[PDB]
RNA sequence: GGAGGUCAACAUCAAGAACUGUGGGCCUUUGCCUAUAGAACUUAUAACGAACAUGGUUCUUGCCUUUUACCAGAAC
């Protein structure tokens, strides 16, 4: 609970101290606005994601981009870090949810489903492991192993 | 070259040839060197054509 | 005959057959995770 | 109720194994003799006769 | 020249004898130890 | 390990509920069966 | 089978060993 | 060491000249084998190769009979041959083994190359294939080991 | 028997005699990967076969017979086979027995051991479909006879009958006078395939008549797979045949089904 | 199992390439595919060849090739 | 049985100046303390290589219309 990471519309990310509100550091590295940011429990990693079609990992130790995940058709508005699996879940105007293997940067599973952009995505340890919400005004509860809507 | 080392790769123990010779499709022999140079030139020329 | 009115659904790309070209940026790098305490 | 404990130690197990099957299934596909280092009769046909 | 196909080794070359290489006169007295094997392809193959 | 953990069960139960819990577990983990 | 049977039997092949054609 | 008369190569031992003509008839035939006599059909191509393999076999069999049968030559002439690639050391060594006296090649006993199991039907005695044939009464479909042209390496036939 | 069974097959063509690859100068320069020609387009490339078969003369036993292979040498069907008795495939015209052996596998693939395709082909080309059993060959480009005009169509009809007649058991034949085409129909799918590959690109009349020695300049006759028959008569005939045969196999269905219980 | 490799006559190789020099037949349809594949491994073969150069004092080296 | 092989497979090779097994005591297996046996290869002007290439990302430059191809430093 020592800090924030705050996205921005100026492409940066500014790590604020929670206690006093002072500004620790700045993380640049995206060319366009940053829609979403998510920090990891088990890992010292920070996954940021933007409208530039890219999901960038960040190594909190050295404060430098480690990995880039590739393969969205267009701006990616949500990242959520699965609690126990070492996965990432990303989504955006693609209208699909991409389950990324954190280590090898392989978009292991793709969840076809919503008929429009996907605003917000979450991860849960038991069944439905991915919950998603879209501009088609639905919320789907996913079963990833079979790879279809539960 | 002294300042920035590399520190190679264990598990590199697998080599192209050790994997290659294993199969049915490669056979081993001796030969004069110049002849291997000439063969390889013809090989190459057929490849690019 | 101009602008977007829609976006391309990734669903389409999900059904195609893979090519298997090898890119430069998917070559193995940072091959080991780090766990926190 | 939140989902107990030894229930998540299951979903985590089976899901983890499945994703490993996908990844290893891919890394042995593509064109790199390099990438494979980061990785049964089974047929009873008809009546098995 | 570009138009001459590379001549086949099994015909022209293999019959024609190698035509002596560099070596050196060495010396008989001084180099008596290393005179013999110094210019072998692999210098010492059979030695226990 | 908690008594709830030992039984692999979730956490104001009544005396009746206490009996029913045992009955449910008995059906699941019957020692004479497993 | 018997050794005499084999010894006699082989010379049947047209050309010595072993490329010699049976039949 | 090389087939060539390169200056490093030690001159021939004593008994050589007597057998030089017999070896030359082999050499002059191998010249004719690799001349690239063109053929459209596959069968004809690997037939062309079968020629070469068989010639090689015959030569090494000639020398093997000289040294290890008649003892018609010296040890030094022999070793000098092997070092000059007139013979196949490994192949001869198989011939000295018990079961292999008539062997084709060293491919035919390769266990690894062949899909399942091993050892070309090229190695199985006619005596048997006639028997399994007899069960079917289809006669026997085998003629030539695709690697060689062998028919019955096995030393009974 | 007395003809084919005993007398072993005789080499049709010496291997040196076989045509070269690299067909001639349809274009400016040769191309190594595909074997064709490069730039420009010469007048369309098609030519009569220098070769033909002679069913009783050539055909004879071969190695496949002893080895029990199912499939027939097409280079024999073209009479171009250079392997003679050494050949891996059968040399002789298909009979009812051998089709009896193929009967299980004739569904997917032709008598020569080549997989059939689904849709036929735009022009009704080389090999047929595995959807539809088609026993009827379209004979066309009858100018394979070159430019000789004939006293009657009984010349064409008669000659064709004597051509295909050798190749297998013919159910019927109709030449058409108006548009030049024969339609030939066999007992068996197999004979149809074999005859098609046999008679494609061929010439006509007598071993010597008139322009015979110039025959090799001709185009050669298309033998293609034939469409349905639009007239009502043969359409009835097909519908009936399908009926009675359906009926015939219902007997099998009820015999093994009766065995099922 | 594992018997080592089988060394072969050089004449064999000389016949193989000496044959494939002219190829126009249909029988080559795999070998052609086989060539383009090997195009990927060539520069390696150039290395292994060129590091074995015979050096001035030697007249002719003799090497072990592994061929397809 | 000895010598070998331009043979293969499987282990292992960068770290608390650092390995493994075993005996005993405490906590409650881990872990700590104590006793004992054996430690191939690689390391101090630091490392398997007495040798020396390339690529990716991220910064700083340099050429300078733009992209490949690049200039020369750094970190990973
Ligand atoms: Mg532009
Ligand atoms: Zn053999
Ligand atoms: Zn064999
Ligand atoms: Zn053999
Ligand atoms: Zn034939």
């Amino acid at each position: 609970n020592e800090w924030f990471i705050t996205g921005s519309n100026d492409t940066t990310m500014k790590v604020w101290d929670l206690a006093t509100g002072k500004l620790k550091t700045t993380l640049a590295g995206h060319v366009m606005t940053v829609r979403d940011v998510a920090v990891s429990d088990r890992h010292p990693y920070l996954f940021s994601v933007s409208e530039d079609k890219t999901v960038k990992c960040w190594d909190l130790e050295k404060n430098q981009i480690i990995r880039d995940y590739y393969g969205h058709l267009s701006g990616v508005r949500t990242v959520s870090i699965h609690p126990t699996l070492d996965l990432i879940a990303t989504a955006g105007r693609d209208s699909v949810i991409k389950l990324w293997d954190m280590r090898t940067r392989i978009p292991v599973i793709t969840l076809v489903g919503h008929k429009g952009p996907i605003n917000q995505v979450q991860c849960t340890p038991v069944d439905p492991q991915v919950v998603s919400s879209s501009t088609d005004a639905t919320v789907r509860l996913w079963d990833v192993v079979a790879g279809k809507t539960m | 070259n002294e300042l920035h080392p590399t520190l190679p790769t264990n598990h590199n123990k697998t080599k192209l040839l050790k994997s290659l010779k294993n199969t049915k499709y490669f056979q081993q022999t001796t030969i004069d060197w110049v002849e291997a140079g000439l063969q390889l030139c013809r090989q190459g020329h057929n490849m690019l054509n | 005959h101009r602008p977007q009115l829609e976006a391309r659904s990734g669903a389409k790309a999900a059904a195609y057959t893979p090519t298997g070209i090898e890119h430069a940026r998917l070559l193995p790098g940072h091959t080991t995770l780090k766990y926190r305490k | 109720p939140l989902p107990t404990k030894a229930e998540i130690q299951e979903c985590t197990a089976r899901t983890k194994s499945y994703i490993q099957r996908l990844v290893n299934a891919k890394l042995a596909n593509s064109n790199n003799r390099a990438s494979s280092r980061y990785v049964a009769p089974a047929n009873l046909l008809l009546n098995n006769s | 020249d570009d138009d001459e196909p590379p001549l086949s080794y099994e015909q022209h070359i293999e019959n024609i004898e190698p035509l002596d290489p560099i070596n050196l006169p060495l010396d008989s007295q001084d180099d008596e130890y290393v005179k013999d094997w110094l210019y072998d392809s692999r210098p010492l193959e059979e030695d226990s | 390990l908690n008594l709830y953990d030992v039984l692999e069960l979730p956490t104001y139960d009544d005396l009746p509920q206490i009996k029913r819990k045992y009955r449910t577990l008995a059906l699941k983990y019957h020692p004479d069966k497993h | 089978f018997t050794k005499s049977e084999l010894k006699r039997r082989r010379k049947t092949r047209k050309g010595d060993g072993p490329w010699g054609s049976w039949s | 060491m090389p087939r060539i008369k390169t200056r490093r190569s030690k001159p021939a031992p004593d008994g050589f000249e007597k057998i030089k003509p017999t070896l030359t008839d082999f050499e002059i035939q191998l010249r004719d084998a690799q001349k690239d006599k063109s053929s459209k059909l596959a069968a004809k191509s690997n037939e062309q190769l079968w020629e070469i393999m068989q010639l090689h076999h015959q030569r090494s069999r000639y020398i093997y009979t000289l040294y290890y049968k008649r003892k018609a030559i010296s040890k030094d002439l022999y070793d000098w041959l092997i070092k000059e690639k007139y013979a196949d050391k490994l192949l001869i060594a198989k011939w000295r083994k018990t079961g292999y006296e008539k062997l084709c090649c060293l491919r035919c006993i390769q266990k690894n190359e062949t899909n399942n199991g091993s050892t070309c039907i090229c190695r199985v005695p006619r005596a048997q294939l006639e028997e399994e044939a007899r069960k079917k009464g289809t006669q026997v479909s085998f003629h030539q080991c695709v690697h060689c042209g062998c028919r019955g390496c096995a030393s009974t036939d | 028997m007395t003809s084919w069974r005993d007398k072993s097959a005789k080499v049709q063509v010496k291997e040196s005699e076989l045509p070269s690859s690299i067909p001639a100068q349809t274009g400016l320069t040769f191309n190594i990967w595909y074997n064709k020609w490069s730039q420009g387009f010469a007048g369309n490339t098609r030519f009569v076969s220098p070769f033909a078969l002679q069913p009783q003369l050539h055909s004879g036993k071969t190695r496949g017979d002893n080895d029990g292979q199912l499939f027939f040498c097409l280079f024999f069907a073209k009479g171009m086979c250079c392997l003679g008795p050494k050949c891996e495939y059968l040399h002789h015209i298909p009979d009812e027995e051998d089709i009896g052996k193929l009967a299980l596998r004739t569904e997917v693939l032709d008598c020569f051991g080549r997989e059939k395709f689904a849709d036929y082909r735009e022009d009704m080309g080389g090999i047929g479909s595995f959807r539809k059993k088609n026993k009827t060959l379209y004979v066309g480009g009858i100018d394979g006879a070159l430019n000789s005009k004939h006293l009657k169509p009984a010349q064409i009809e008669s000659r064709i009958r004597f051509v295909f007649s050798r190749l297998g058991d013919i159910d019927r034949i109709r030449y058409v006078e108006s548009k030049n085409c024969g339609f030939v129909k066999f007992k068996y799918q197999a004979n149809a395939e074999f005859a098609k590959e046999a008679m494609s690109n061929q010439t006509l009349l007598l071993p010597s008549d008139k322009e015979w020695d110039d025959r090799r300049e001709g185009t050669g006759l298309l033998v293609k797979w034939a469409n349905e028959d639009p007239d009502p008569a043969a359409q009835k005939r097909l519908q009936e045949e399908l009926k009675l045969e359906s009926l015939n196999m219902m007997v099998h269905l009820i015999n093994n089904n009766t065995n099922s219980a | 199992l594992y018997t080592p490799k089988a060394e072969m006559p050089p004449e064999h190789l000389r016949k193989i390439i000496n044959t494939h020099s002219d190829m126009a037949s249909k029988m080559y349809n795999t070998d052609k595919k086989a060539f383009l594949g090997a195009l990927k491994y060539l520069p390696h073969a150039i290395l292994k060849l060129l590091e074995n150069m015979p050096h001035p004092w030697e007249q002719a080296k003799e090497v072990k090739v592994l061929y397809h």
